[PDB]
């Protein structure tokens, strides 16, 4: 199918503390491969998935002279942002940043990115067009008329239709055993008596890779969407997801709810009934 | 690989 | 400034029962700004060689992290996580319940 690479930029202040904090992650998909922190003893672009280490020496130099350099513009970038709001000194502040490509089975571009945001509100972000800006507020509206006067837009578009797509591409092989691979879960229905009248019903979800799924309680052939407990899908360690829903069913009632379960890996969606 | 650094906000 | 809290799951790798090796995991996701502090407690006291996930956030821009070690579940031993965060007047404490 499709596939993404994503980068991950946090930088926090912290005064009193030190100097601005700096952590960049990259992904493929679900799968985290690379991490950088300017709190490290001695900080450079470090491997986090198998098929990374291959890469030979100019890498890891690129990957971290360009993360060195990211320290300290986004040190400079939060007193900026403190300028703009008008704010004190003595506060901590966040700038986060997102962005990469998503390419189809053909490896060729389906669209890019590039947001940031600001305390965790939306600050900027690149157009799908990949050529003009969206500015939450008119602080960021000063960071527009920067980055436009500076041409970033074409930056930023010249990496996006380059390098994030043919590197992206050269990941996917390098790592096909994996990321290539998609894991179905290993599903079941648990039944918890609450009382005389009601029991809860729990659709299980265990092993699957991508993370995305959906899982969803019918009662009568019927989506019971307001009536479904939703877990928030979690990491098991070892590159797997788990996920839950739960119903609270009249007692007697169990075989008039079915769960089921579309995921990537699976052959065609499952219905699953619970089996006293 | 990493985008290359750019302008400062 | 956006203050949200952590959501918190405590579970095992794998489906748990006693004897086996195992890891039990934290998973402290939807919170902001990123401090926080995580303990994972073994009749509670606090578990020493305890890692933890590279900082990254998803799309609304709250941060996750996932916290684990390797352990071996009893029938006796309680297991639990202990989480602070600055939207948070003391500490949270969430108990392993191992079945549901």
């Amino acid at each position: 199918g499709s596939h993404s690479m994503r980068y991950f930029y946090t930088a926090m202040s912290r005064p009193g503390r030190g100097e601005p904090r700096f952590i960049a992650v990259g992904y493929v998909d679900d799968t985290q491969f690379v991490r950088f922190d300017s709190d490290a003893a001695s900080p450079r672009m470090a491997p986090r998935a198998p098929w990374i280490e291959q890469e030979g020496p100019e890498y890891w130099d690129r990957n971290t002279q360009i993360s060195k350099t990211n320290t300290q513009t986004y040190r400079e970038s939060l007193r900026n942002l403190r300028g703009y709001y008008n704010q004190s000194e003595a506060g901590s502040h966040i700038i986060q940043r997102m962005y990469g490509c998503d390419v189809g089975p053909d490896g060729r571009l389906l669209r890019g990115y590039d947001q940031s945001a600001y305390d965790g509100k939306d600050y900027i972000a690149l157009n799908e067009d990949l050529s003009s800006w969206t500015a939450a507020d008119t602080a960021a509206q000063i960071t527009q008329r920067k980055w436009e006067a500076a041409r970033e837009a074409e930056q930023l578009r010249a990496y996006l239709e380059g390098l994030c797509v043919e590197w992206l591409r050269r990941y996917l092989e390098n790592g096909k055993e994996t990321l290539q691979r998609a894991d179905p879960p290993k599903t079941h229905v648990t039944h918890h008596p609450i009382s005389d009248h009601e029991a809860t019903l729990r659709c299980w979800a265990l092993g699957f890779y991508p993370a995305e799924i959906t899982l969803t309680w019918q009662r009568d052939g019927e989506d019971q969407t307001q009536d479904t407990e939703l877990v928030e899908t979690r990491p098991a360690g070892d590159r797997t997801f788990q996920k839950w829903a739960a119903v609270v069913v009249p007692s007697g009632e169990e075989q008039r709810y079915t769960c089921h379960v579309q995921h990537e890996g699976l052959p065609k969606p499952l219905t699953l009934r619970w089996e006293p | 690989t990493v985008r290359a650094s750019g302008h400062s906000y | 400034m956006i203050q949200r809290t952590p959501k918190i799951q405590v579970y095992s790798r794998h489906p748990a029962e006693n004897g086996k090796s195992n890891f039990l995991n934290c998973y402290v996701s939807g919170f902001h700004p990123s401090d926080i502090e995580v303990d994972l407690l073994k009749n509670g006291e606090r578990i020493e060689k305890v890692e933890h996930s590279d900082l990254s956030f998803s799309k609304d821009w709250s941060f996750y992290l996932l916290y684990y070690t390797e352990f071996t579940p009893t029938e006796k031993d309680e297991y639990a996580c202990r989480v602070n965060h600055v939207t948070l007047s003391q500490p949270k404490i969430v108990k392993w319940d191992r079945d549901m």
